[PDB]
RNA sequence: GACCCCAGAAAAGGUGUUGGUUGAUAUAGACAGCAGGACGGUGGCCAUGGAAGUCGGAAUCCGCUAAGGAGUGUGUAACA
């Protein structure tokens, strides 16, 4: 029974992030290029999907 | 407050509709007109547009009296049975009349533009009649 | 208390939407704790109670009996704030001293229940003895040697059948 | 391209005394002493004024990579000033769906025990960084206050708590249990 | 079914066109070389963009078909089916042989025709797209996508010539005005100032 | 077109500054486009209102300053979201008609509330399906006469603090009047004079 | 990473850094941040079970304006 104010706080760290298409790394939502060496810092990113 | 809050709008028109539309869906708000009320409301609202025909209604504890706003497509299709500037010129007299205007001549420009559903070229370099309407 | 009221509200809106009017042939059907048509407890542990018991025993602490318990249940449940320091019910959550007043339901129904739960679950033997003596609880033999949640079941089963 | 000079200046408040022992900055203020040496960066640190008390960081012939260390040093020094003047208070709101999280503060707020995270029997034990104090709130229901002077240590303690409270083998988008840093601010709010 | 393109990437053989000495060649993959509004006049599309190859290599007919379709889908989706014209200026006139192993060995190793490739040189245009001026971005993107179906490296050039013709865009207007060119079809007819005077009488009248 | 539009703004401002000797500088608060439409139509009889970049205003003013000096008084006052209203009617009547047309602005979610609003305990008239919002905000409410009914008056938001989405949508659904405000006169300018 | 033969590599990527080309915005106030607005005819026409800017086929206008698209997205069954 999570109150919405805490739901936003939890989602900020858990859900609302970006994912590299090549290496699945969890990046900050405003990231343009991946931060990890094994994916060539590729700029192919997709938002982490929601639960709805 | 007229014993009821019936200032809601309805978007039924043309065919009867009745219970096929959302007339019974919004009916329990007042519960008074019901299946007689939507029948007579459609009987009055058959004309003034065979389209969706958005309108407002006023309740007298049993029945409904309808006012039909001058929607663009509504009045255009209703007047339809070419530029026909004369008929829009006379049709801007009874208009809603605000249109966020500064002059009345701009109103016929705006609706000769919205009637594009070409008559844009008269509105583009109109020079006659911008004073004629008021 | 807030969760209890949430459940009450949800049931009430269910029956309001999907039932007939208050003027209906059935009549008023919305359940109110002041009407004593909602109860509490736990069936697994064998104890339960309503608004009637606490009000009745507090009236006996303080024909005519029915009137007293009936109009006392209205103070028993609601957004009414009772000060234990004052000893009189108040309808303001702020005292003249400015101190917040716990509401009556939590103050004189939930407070003893919470206190007996904490004493039994944390094994405070003198606390449970004092609580039994204040609440005139009659335990039986073979219940006087147990502790923890079975002792909780025993005390609650005897106190609130 | 070696830029001839890149310099940045930080103003010191009146009630703060900053001493330079080489590249080791010692910031002293009402809340105590913060010490940090920047010996891994080759810069020219100097104290200029007598009433303003400006501190200048200079980097000569810096290429692109090391040109960014000047602002890093200035921001770290400003963090030291903030810590010794107003202190750092991180408020963490412990959020749980079903199982309440029992947070027990042990000796002088240096140890935090998370008991019932997701209703399990293992007790997480987290030791705060030295000089960092933990507290359980009074104005808030499920809130932890982390106070300190070194922002590095305070936020690292907060991250220690947050990453101790971690869900495994589950849809983390669903299971939102844990303690998260609701806000980052100061003491005395000055 | 078809051998990888890297086997026939290089012009390692003399030209082998489908002739009376090379009979039974299977038909190539690409059949339509002009798409879009082929009928548009020269003045309709004043922009020409070319995909100039950098490798003296061989481009398979299947690859040409795939790149043509890749350009066609994007150009239709971006500029509509009436706003561009595509001309693939390579034809697969070279036949590549294959020595299938089921006599056995390298004895009688000469191979039967398998497919057709087009030999292209450095600086040679593979594809040309003519269009309206403001669609330069769309043309460059379309040719950029089409590059991915070819082995070697290709460059996108915004040609100075008006459309598909052989005259510069800045001189095209006054050349037509002073009648050195008459438009017809997608191109123009250059009118030299020598010949019969009756042609000049047909002009200026 | 940007250069032409800026030029058009220059000619517009110089023409209206020459035309109207009486102009009031007015601060635009969190005022909406619909509010501005209403204000322009209300003042369509007598006044005309212009707003734009302060830097553009000041630059055009300084450019026209040789032609009309004493307009430099307005120069160190073109700050923040403000603008000109040109009028020829008297000071207190224009001020009266500007304070008269202040729309009852709805509580926009995420904004700061300047007013302290406490909702009463009345027959709301809402259907018994909006009760979930009353449960989310933390109001205990009961069904009376087949409609939502609040037992006690309750404050919702203090002054000078942020508003929440649920708190705002509840007030929108109740259709009560939240904090209301509009464009307010900063100063006046009467033919080379400055007043408060 | 480290020298003809030569003992090992490709297409394709990089907001790592450097150099170069072309174009653009800007003291009439760039850019990025924080903060406002983001309207009316019009809940535009067909399309339908509901598609009100945002499933689609077409159109791309007007006035208020400082600006607001009959719409770049998220979202609703549609709204919001
Ligand atoms: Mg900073
Ligand atoms: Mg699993
Ligand atoms: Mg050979
Ligand atoms: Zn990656």
């Amino acid at each position: 029974i999570i109150e919405p104010s805490l739901r936003q706080l939890a989602q900020k760290y858990n859900c609302d992030k970006m994912i590299c298409r090549k290496c699945y790394a969890r990046l900050h939502p405003r990231a343009v290029n991946c931060r990890k060496k094994k994916c060539g810092h590729t700029n192919n990113l997709r938002p982490k999907k929601k639960v709805k | 407050p007229n014993e009821i809050k019936v200032v809601y709008l309805r978007c039924t028109g043309g065919e009867v509709g009745a219970t096929s539309a959302l007339a019974p869906k919004i009916g329990p708000l007042g519960l008074s007109p019901k299946k007689v009320g939507d029948d007579i409301a459609k009987a009055t609202g058959d004309w003034k547009g065979l389209r969706i025909t958005v309108k407002l209604t006023i309740q007298n504890r049993q029945a409904q009296i309808e006012v039909v706003p001058s929607a663009s497509a509504l009045i255009i299709k209703a007047l339809k049975e070419i530029t026909f500037d004369e008929i829009v010129n006379i049709a801007r007299q009874m208009r809603h009349r605000s249109l966020a205007r500064e002059l009345s001549g701009t109103i016929k420009e705006i609706l000769g533009t919205a009637q594009s559903v070409h008559p844009h070229d008269i509105i583009d370099d109109i020079n006659s009649g911008a004073v004629e309407c008021p | 208390y807030q969760t209890f009221q949430r459940i009450v509200e949800n049931v009430n809106v269910i029956i309001s939407t999907y039932g007939e009017g208050e003027s209906g042939p059935m009549g008023n059907i919305m359940i109110d704790p002041v009407l004593g048509t909602v109860g509490f407890g736990s069936g697994l542990h064998g104890w339960a109670f309503t608004l009637k018991q606490f009000a009745e025993m507090y009236v006996a602490k303080f024909a005519e009996r029915a009137k007293k318990v009936e109009d006392m249940m209205k103070k028993l449940w609601g957004d009414r704030y009772f000060d234990p320091a004052n000893g009189k019910f108040s309808k303001s959550a702020t005292s003249p001293e400015g101190k917040k007043l716990p509401r009556t339901f939590c103050q004189l129904i939930l407070d003893p229940i919470f206190k007996v739960f904490d004493a039994i679950m944390n094994f405070k033997k003198e606390e449970t003895a004092k609580l039994i003596e204040k609440l005139d609880i009659k335990l039986d033999s073979e219940d006087k040697d147990k502790e923890g949640k079975p002792l909780l079941k025993a005390v609650m089963r005897r106190w609130l059948p | 391209m070696k830029t001839i000079l890149s310099n940045q200046t930080v103003d010191i408040p009146e009630n703060v005394d900053i001493t330079l022992k080489g590249r080791t900055v010692i910031v002293k203020g009402p809340r105590g002493t913060l010490r940090r040496d920047f010996n891994h960066i080759n810069v020219e640190l100097s104290l200029l004024g007598k009433k303003k008390k400006r501190l200048r960081v200079d980097k000569w012939w810096g290429n692109r990579k090391e040109l960014a260390t000047v602002r890093t040093i200035c921001s770290h020094v400003q963090n030291m000033i903030k810590g010794v003047t107003l202190g750092f208070r991180y408020k963490m709101r412990s959020v749980y769906a079903h199982f309440p999280i029992n947070v027990v503060i042990q000796e002088n707020g240096s140890l935090v025990e998370i008991r019932n995270f997701l209703g399990e029997k293992y007790i997480r034990r987290v030791r705060m960084r030295p000089g960092v104090a933990c507290s359980v709130s009074q104005a808030q229901k499920d809130e932890l206050i982390l106070e300190g002077n070194d922002i590095e240590l305070v936020s690292n303690s907060a991250a220690l708590i947050q990453q101790a409270t971690t869900v495994k083998n589950k849809d983390i988008r669903k299971f939102l249990d844990g303690i998260y840093v609701s806000e980052k601010g100061t003491v005395q709010q000055a | 079914g078809r051998r990888p393109a890297r086997c026939y990437r290089y012009c390692k053989n003399k030209p082998y066109p489908k002739s009376r000495f090379c009979r039974g060649v299977p038909d190539a993959k690409i059949r339509i070389f002009d798409l879009g509004r082929k009928k548009a006049k020269v003045d309709e599309f004043p922009l020409g963009g070319h995909m100039v190859s950098d490798e003296y290599e061989q481009l398979s007919s299947e690859a040409l078909e795939a790149a043509r379709i890749c350009a066609n889908k994007y150009m239709v989706k971006s500029c509509g089916r009436d706003g561009f014209h595509m001309r693939v200026r390579l034809h697969p006139f070279h036949v590549i042989r294959i020595n299938k192993m089921l006599q056995t060995g390298m004895r009688g190793a000469f191979g039967k025709p398998q497919g057709t490739v087009a030999r292209v040189h450095i600086g040679q245009v593979i594809m040309s797209i003519r269009t309206k001026l403001q669609n330069e971005e769309h043309v460059i993107e379309a040719l950029r996508r089409a590059k991915f179906k070819f082995p070697g490296r290709q460059k996108i050039h915004i040609s100075k010539k008006w459309g598909f013709t052989k005259f510069n865009a800045d001189e095209f207007e006054d050349m037509v005005a002073k009648k050195c060119l008459i438009p017809d079809g997608c191109g123009v007819k250059y009118v030299p100032s020598h010949g019969p005077l009756d042609k000049w009488r047909v002009l200026h009248s | 077109d940007r250069a032409t539009w800026k030029s058009n703004y220059f000619l517009k401002i110089i023409q209206l500054l020459d035309d109207y000797p009486k102009c009031f500088i007015v601060g635009a608060d969190n005022v909406g486009s619909k509010q501005m439409q209403q204000i322009r139509m209300s003042l369509r009889g007598k006044a005309v209102v212009l707003m734009g970049k302060n830097t553009m205003m000041r630059k055009a003013i300084r450019g026209h300053l040789e032609n009309n000096p004493a307009l430099e008084k307005l120069l160190p006052h073109i700050r923040g979201n403000v603008g000109f209203v040109f009028t020829k009617e008297d000071l207190t009547e224009i001020r009266d008609m500007l304070l008269a047309n202040k729309v009852p602005a709805a509580a926009r979610a995420g904004a700061i509330a300047p007013c302290e609003v406490t909702v009463p305990a009345q027959n709301t008239g809402l259907g018994p399906e909006k009760t979930s919002f009353f449960q989310a905000l933390g109001i205990t409410t009961k069904i009376s006469r087949g409609t939502i009914e609040i037992l006690s008056d309750v404050q919702l938001i203090k002054t000078g603090d942020k508003v929440g989405a649920s708190e705002a949508t509840l007030l929108n659904m109740l259709n009560i009047s939240p904090f209301s405000f509009g464009l307010v006169i900063q100063q006046v300018f009467d033919n080379g004079s400055i007043y408060n």
